[PDB]
């Protein structure tokens, strides 16, 4: 999101065109080193297409239900909406290997939620029946 | 122009652009 | 080292090199492979036996001048073994093979051949870093700023019409021809032997080059001129000996536009630059009209351009509005061009590394030259 | 959803897109999908790879055009669901499946399958909540206001007269024909290299679509007008090369009433309207020969409906007063007729959520396509 906000914020700069009337004048005395170097040897306009290209990947991912859920009801239909939610891949261009340890880095993130939700009962002491029901869910 | 004097075999007084009389 | 690249501006009969982001490059020379042909008599004599550089453009009586690059084609690898030895000179380099990376150019429609012993050299005897060698018309386009142009570049023994819209591969459209001023001022020689000038040497034919550059012109009249009685402008020699010249210095790059003037069937610059414009499209040659590249030190001459221009104005249909762009370094395009792209970051996959070409071979480049 | 409903001009040569209340189509092209013929070794050209929009519609020789609508049958996929993004580019749209009510049109009788995979795109890729496939002669009757009517349509390969009476399942009176001016175009290449014309490119033919859209007409007499000598007036190509039109011009179209100048042997759909009026009713055939509708771009020649006049006055018996309406903006029609339905509040019945109907499969729209 920040990549995005930038790539918003740093167009704008880019495409002033105080700057890039000054690059005019560049061109004009043709000095193309740094002009065409701007252009060309620039791929911030593929890191813009880029983020754009996963612009709707990375809006509206529904995260904070793991991170704000202790039922397993809500957790289970949150993976269920995130899952959804990350239908987007072929229409967002993402890298297979990044795409699979990106998501297992989100598996992680999904365990610690579940250690968070884990630390409340200690069912092998106390209530028996708190072990089954719980246990089954998880 | 100071780079056109800085090298020798540079010559001058000849348009960089020939277009056609391109009639109105 | 990947310090600032050497960007070397190649050239049939004039390549000199210089470096990127520079826009003067620092060693400006020709393509001349001279050696005296006499005998050391008295001691203390000026030697080195391979003469180049100020040695060469000093001592122009005792040298037998080679040339490899045999419209611009490389002929002779041991003269170019001498030709980067003279150019790996330290007071013609300050450097080694791998103290700056190498940037070296081409000429459309050459054999692999060339590339690869050429790659032995710079990556066997010498080491150098990273390199990549390619056509100057690219470069010239980065001088102009243009990216859809017809490059009409001249050698000296070499001239050729590249016709390129923003540098896509189009081989079969983009043509190529080796024909120019080395074979001119040699039948300059001829007219030489015509008017009773009896010249027989390469430090003569420099001369006459001098003269190619200097006292040469042309016209757009080729038989109207011809009638036309001339007045036969008397050049002089360093000696100081009057030379008339006559029509001559227009009548010989005619032969550019007539090639059987030598015996050589061709169609002239102009109707093999219309072939590549009959290879591109109805819409993008209104563009290569307006997009006309004209380039190489061959191309300077009184109204060259302007003629060409009638040329084709009698070639091209009506209302094709022609235009033609041609800086007066028709030279230094391709340096500065190199200059620039050598100065680029995602150049990295657009040059080989060294070890690359020491695993496998030339073929993998050759597949990067495409 | 309450913003404004997309309404898709799915036309088969011309597919443009739009919304509803506007009575303009927002954007308007054809079917071309083009991918460069060349490979940009030079940095600093165009991106893409793919190419819809005015980066197609300003260079066509460079990029492998493609048309996959093979009579309106789209065989792409993978293009379309980029053409789909591009319909939602900055200059497109720049919105979302989600946000926009969509509504999408078809040809009679079309396969399941190409339903099957706008519900992949549209539920899967997009996610459009408001999402219906319709028809496209109810377009043109809500444009017209009428109910009751003859609509034909003219696209580049798809041509067929839609008799229709207040919106009556009438599918076996109704008939659909996948045929137009494509292979016309196509079969007057055949006619160019008959009068000494090498073109093979959808480009080509694109510029001889200028000339179908342009210079050419229906001549209402057959060999009449056939058998005689016309000047043969000349078009000029981007470039502006002359070359002569011909009597072609209303020659290859004969062929949408001659099928079998092709060898396909058909009828002249306006024939086929004949067997729709045989499947009709005696005085509600009077009702369609007064309501006949014209719509569809190919529709646009001189004499065309005149000679369709004359062809049914060869065919419908006597005291039979018919009518034709061709409005002007014919493939608006469908656009803007698609604007009214879309602008309903009984539309909304028409299509089925989202994501029931993903899980709904695709048989209950396809029945409620009807
Ligand atoms: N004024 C001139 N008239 C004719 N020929 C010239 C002139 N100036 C330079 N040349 C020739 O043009 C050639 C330079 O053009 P370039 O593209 O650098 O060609 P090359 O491949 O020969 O170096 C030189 O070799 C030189 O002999
Ligand atoms: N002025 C014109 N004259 C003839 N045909 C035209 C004209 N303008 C557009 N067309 C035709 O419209 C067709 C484009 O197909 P289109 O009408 O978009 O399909 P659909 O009828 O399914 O919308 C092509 O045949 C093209 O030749």
């Amino acid at each position: 999101l920040n990549l995005e906000r930038a790539l918003y914020r740093i167009q704008e700069k880019r495409e002033s065109p105080e700057v890039l009337l000054t690059l005019d004048i560049l061109k004009h005395g043709k000095r193309f080193h740094a002009t065409v170097s701007f252009d060309t040897d620039t791929g911030l306009k593929q890191a813009l297409e880029t983020v754009n290209d996963y612009n709707p990947l990375m809006k509206d991912f529904p995260l904070n239900d793991l991170l704000s859920a202790t039922e397993l009801d809500k957790i289970r239909q949150a993976l269920v909406a995130i899952f959804t939610h990350l239908r987007k891949i072929r229409n967002t261009k993402y890298p297979i290997q990044r795409a699979l340890r990106l998501v297992e880095a989100i598996s992680r993130d999904l365990s610690s939620q579940l250690l968070k939700v884990l630390g409340t009962r200690k069912l092998m002491h106390v209530a028996y029946e708190e072990f089954e029901k719980v246990m089954v869910a998880c | 122009d100071p780079k056109y004097a800085d090298l020798p075999g540079i010559a001058r007084n000849e348009p960089d652009v020939y277009e056609t009389s391109d009639l109105p | 080292i990947a310090n600032q690249p050497v960007v070397i501006d190649n050239g049939s009969g004039v390549i000199k090199a210089g470096f990127a982001g520079d826009q003067i490059p620092k060693y400006c020379f020709p393509n001349y492979v001279g050696r005296p042909k006499h005998v050391r008599v008295m001691a203390g004599a000026l030697e080195g036996d391979i003469f180049i550089g100020p040695k060469a453009e000093e001592h122009r009586g005792l040298l037998s001048i080679r040339y490899p690059m045999e419209h611009g084609i490389v002929k002779d690898w041991n003269d170019m073994e001498r030709i980067w030895q003279y150019v790996y000179s330290k007071d013609q380099l300050q450097t080694f093979s791998e103290e700056h990376p190498v940037l070296l150019t081409e000429a459309p429609l050459n054999p692999r051949k060339n590339r690869e012993r050429a790659a032995e050299v710079f990556f066997e005897t010498f080491n150098v870093p990273a390199l990549f060698i390619s056509m100057q018309a690219v470069l010239s386009l980065y001088a102009t700023g243009r990216t859809t142009g017809v490059v009409l570049d001249s050698g000296d023994g070499v001239t050729h019409a590249v016709p390129i819209y923003e540098g896509f591969a189009m081989p079969h459209s983009i043509m190529r021809i080796d024909i120019a001023g080395r074979d001119v001022s040699r039948f300059l020689r001829l007219y030489l032997r015509k008017e009773g000038y009896d010249f027989h040497s390469s430090s003569e034919f420099e001369i006459v080059k001098a003269i190619k550059e200097r006292a040469c012109y042309l016209s757009i009249n080729p038989q109207k001129d011809e009638t036309l009685e001339t007045e036969k402008a008397q050049y002089y020699l360093p000696d100081g000996s009057t030379i008339e010249i006559g029509p001559s210095r227009f009548r010989a790059p005619e032969l550019l536009f007539r090639p059987d003037l030598i015996g050589e069937e061709s169609e002239g610059i102009h109707e093999v630059l219309v072939f590549a414009i009959q290879k591109s499209d109805m819409d993008l040659r209104r563009t290569l009209f307006s997009n006309i590249v004209l380039s190489g030190g061959s191309t300077l001459f009184k109204g060259f351009g302007d003629r060409l221009l009638s040329e084709v104005k009698k070639l091209a249909p009506k209302d094709v509005k022609i235009r033609i762009s041609a800086p007066q370094e028709r030279l230094y395009s391709t340096w500065i061009g190199g200059s620039i792209l050598a100065s680029l970051d995602t150049f990295k996959k657009m040059w080989v590394s060294k070890k690359e070409y020491e695993e496998d071979g030339a073929r993998s480049i050759h597949r990067k030259t495409f």
